[PDB]
């Protein structure tokens, strides 16, 4: 399991020690054979105006690999098999202090570039590293930066609605494993989930009264009698008569499509299970299970 | 002499060499292909020596053991070998310790009722004299059950392989993938009959290759206090059915839960349960009933372990 | 409806259209014919006794 | 009595013991040779099939 | 290496007409019952759950299909059908055969679906044996989810009414296709919809207030390419929740709890198993996928 990345021009002395640090790291790779160029590794086809879902869906359709050795004339990889024992070093920027016996995930990069990418000028192609965070932190790091991306669009048009003293108190401070992390924010990555979670935000109250009043019969499931008394009072006053029936179909053929493509991007599985970790050597043995 | 005995043991467990047929010379190609076909024809006949040669091809993947280190009062010396193990990792301790919760030790943290569990309530009290030594090490046994965050802290690990118990520190070895080899027998996962709820029983579904074991951790109230209840399931019906079959099992709990939530609504109170994927038993390997001291315990065989993330259901 | 030398050849081979089960409580319809040893002559003659 | 009769149809089974006669040299039999190919490998068992 | 082969013995020599229909279906995935070598024909196809005398239930067929073991047809003789089977992680060759044609490429997903567009096209009969082999269809996931989208629309509105251009037709890119939902049993297709009604009046109970306001600053002010379903008329219920103020520590919980019930909707929008394609040859229509159940 070895992949050689040839370099037709030799490396600089500044670009060498930048990769001597990141000697163990998970990198996406557009095909799984070995004779590939510098333009193949990393997210450079999609990150170098980046969009979120195009990168998140790319990682599940990809073959990740692990650096092992950084030599001057070339680079050397290691293809990471399904359910394969390895040894991965924590080198990722910014630092998150992994714990042993966790479930690491692989996310697209969404912070600043000097932590994400390494700028190469020996060949003119900047390689892009992904975001390797524990699973419970990587989903709490994004259910706030998607909240922060909403209020930075409300206060851009209506600036009297959002208090900046309370917006940068909760959204940029994440506490996990008893440790508070302050995250760096100047977001053009999450400008599609904000336009999918909001284009789905209005159709759900219209959709549940349309679908509770359709499923009324003698053979009703008994639990839906109880789950009726949770929806608020204003949702139970929606006039469905202000729309036509051929317009009401397209508020389901579009409505459910933002309940599948928005759901099947968070249940994506390029994850790996660390089973041994040391906090000062930063080394971690694991196994990688796709999906 | 004794060093030559080991030379015969290492050279009898080596893998078979790959056939090197030279495709550049004339007669060397003819004598190399002939030894492929004088050797497949002697691996097909039903004689004993042909079956003697057939098992050296060993494409075996291996179990990956995890070495834990638990306090001896949160983990009994009387634990059956093959008990499932969880990991509770709420914070960073000052020392390198870990909290491993067996399903009979997580019965004392939960406080679920003995009408559900008649036999594992007598067992969980005779091993744990007060239940305080567990509950003193979790300061949030009410705020992790109210908000619904206890299942986010458990990571499933696997069955138990070795338990070196001492006075203050107990060494516990698990098997996180594959079939765990004892430390030499193969340790199968042992569940009580009190917790395991089958789905394949009925009054002709396909005999698939594989059957899976799930773990449900369900939030509920008893004595008007937050509690929970952990049950185990076993079926091979695919993921869309079982989540719809677990909702049928907990019909009587949800209807008695939202009598109180119809009064008042907090958004900390809506999340209800979480289904994990523990591992895969092979098909029609029936579990063998055993008793401990009288505790009905189903021990499986060839249980290889997996690890699924906790997915919510409601 | 075919000729009666292609009905004798097909008689003992094919298990006919939906016969009953063996050793049950309420006489269900058979499926997959694993070890089902049935001979029904009223399906060909179209009569009942 | 409502104004209509009815006919009632049952089915009943019989465990019968049978007699099979079959004449001399009615079938020619061809018998091959056995062969062993394995098809399930686990941690406990390696099943074969002849 | 390990053996994987499933021979199916024909108890009667099948005809020359229906031998050409099977050989046209070579390399086609079909689900069978048990994982052993000699198999009966009545456990070969999908016809045990998709009958002729009864109404086919397309959820229940598809629900049945993620239980089974799946096999790939390799040789059709007049006396036997030889099938290789599909180990849960093994590189295996597959062929694009299916009659509503859709182009595949490398790095795509596939999904095995019941015969939704045409039941009669998939079912070929063996009247020389008394059984009908019902092939499934393999479809990429962007279309494979899209039929389960349109089929769950149909069982809502046809129960409201009891019209054939919106509730039935599946819009692929540049094409529309008619579904065969004329004579169906809906009794499990309403069970999925009875499970949507629990999640959908939970997702409506915790809508974040900030995302409601980002619509009202965009449905009438600017142009976004996919907001054009919403016209300048805002829904009447969005403004009747707008009336209260924004608050960040009451919307972090309304995003975290909304995050967990979107993970739970992958139990209600499931396809079958997946076929990770890593190579494809359009001159032969012969891909080579990588199997993974669940």
């Amino acid at each position: 399991k070895s992949i050689v990345v040839n370099l037709t021009s030799r490396l600089f002395a500044d670009e060498l020690a930048a990769l001597q640090s990141k000697i163990g790291s998970v990198l996406p790779l557009g095909d799984c054979h070995r004779l590939q160029n510098i333009q193949a590794l990393g997210l450079g086809c999609v990150c170098s105006s980046p969009d979120y879902i195009q990168i998140m869906q790319y990682l599940s359709k990809c073959t990740l690999a692990v650096l092992e050795e950084v030599r001057p004339d070339s680079l050397r990889l290691t293809r990471m098999d399904p359910s394969d024992n390895l040894q991965i070093k924590n080198v990722y920027a910014p630092f998150f202090q992994w714990d042993s016996n966790t479930q690491l995930a692989v996310l697209p990069p969404l912070f600043s570039r000097k932590d994400s990418t390494i700028v190469l000028e020996s060949n003119g192609f900047d390689i892009v590293f992904p975001m390797v965070v524990p699973q419970q932190l990587g989903h709490a790091i994004l259910q706030q930066l998607l909240v922060y991306h909403i209020y930075s669009k409300i206060s851009a048009g209506a600036p009297g609605d959002v208090n900046m003293a309370e917006l940068d108190l909760y959204t940029t401070n994440v506490s996990f494993m008893g440790r508070t992390y302050r995250l760096d924010v100047d977001l053009r990555v999450l400008d599609d989930l904000s336009m999918y979670l909001c284009i789905l935000s209005a159709l759900v109250p219209r959709g549940c009264l349309r679908l509770l009043t359709a499923l009324v019969r003698h053979d009703r499931h008994p639990l839906t009698e109880v789950f009726e008394g949770v929806v608020p009072d204003e949702v139970t006053r929606i006039d469905l008569d202000q729309l036509s029936v051929p317009d009401d179909i397209t508020r389901m053929r579009v409505m459910f499509s933002y309940l599948q493509s928005l759901s099947s991007i968070f249940n994506l599985g390029p994850r790996l299970h660390v089973y041994a970790y040391s906090a000062e050597t930063l080394a971690a043995s694991c196994w990688y299970s796709p999906r | 002499e004794n060093a030559a005995r080991l030379g015969r043991q290492v050279l009898g467990l080596l893998p078979p060499p790959t056939h090197r047929v030279s495709l550049t010379r004339g007669p060397e190609f003819a004598r190399g292909v002939r030894d492929l076909l004088s050797k497949y024809a002697a691996s097909t006949r039903p004689t004993v020596g042909s079956l003697h040669e057939a098992l050296r091809q060993a494409p075996f993947r291996q179990p990956t053991y995890g070495d834990f280190l638990v306090y001896s009062q949160t983990f009994s010396p009387q634990e059956p070998l093959g008990t499932f193990l969880f990991s509770f990792k709420q914070e960073d301790n000052g020392s390198s310790m870990d909290m491993l919760l067996t399903p009979t030790s997580l019965f004392m943290l939960s406080g679920m009722e003995a009408a559900k569990a008649p036999q594992t309530h007598k067992v969980a009290g005779v091993w744990y004299g007060s239940g305080s030594g567990l509950a003193d090490f979790i300061p949030n046994l009410s705020e992790l059950m109210d908000t619904g965050e206890f299942h986010t802290l458990l990571t499933p690990v696997g069955p138990m392989v070795q338990s070196v118990h001492s006075t203050f520190v107990t060494k516990v070895t698990s098997a996180m993938k594959g079939v765990g080899l004892a430390r030499r027998a193969h340790v199968g996962l042992t569940l009580p009959c009190d917790m395991l709820v089958d789905l394949d029983e009925s009054c002709r579904e396909p005999a698939g290759l594989n059957v899976t074991i799930y773990a449900s951790l369900v939030y509920l109230r008893v004595n008007q206090r937050p509690s929970m209840a952990l049950t185990f399931f076993q079926s091979g019906k695919g993921f869309a059915e079982v989540v719809a079959m677990i909702k049928d099992h907990f019909t009587d709990v949800i209807r008695t839960k939202y009598i109180q939530l119809r009064h008042e609504l907090y958004i900390n109170r809506l999340v209800f349960g979480a289904v994990c994927t523990l591992g895969t038993v092979p098909f029609d390997s029936h579990p063998v009933h055993q008793s401990l001291n009288s505790l009905p315990v189903l021990v499986f065989a060839n249980f290889e372990a997996a690890c699924g993330p906790w997915t919510v259901f409601l | 409806n075919r000729g009666l030398y292609t009905l004798v050849n097909e008689y003992s081979a094919r298990l006919a259209g939906a016969p009953a089960t063996s050793t049950t409580d309420l006489q269900y319809v058979v499926v997959n014919g694993t070890d089902v040893f049935l001979d029904q002559p009223c399906h060909m003659l179209q009569e009942a006794y | 009595h409502p104004g209509f009769a009815m006919t009632v149809v049952r089915t009943d089974e019989v465990l019968a013991e049978h007699i099979l006669y079959c004449s001399r040299a009615s079938t020619s039999m061809f018998v091959g040779l056995p062969s062993v190919v394995r098809r399930e490998v686990r941690s406990d068992a390696v099943t074969f099939e002849i």
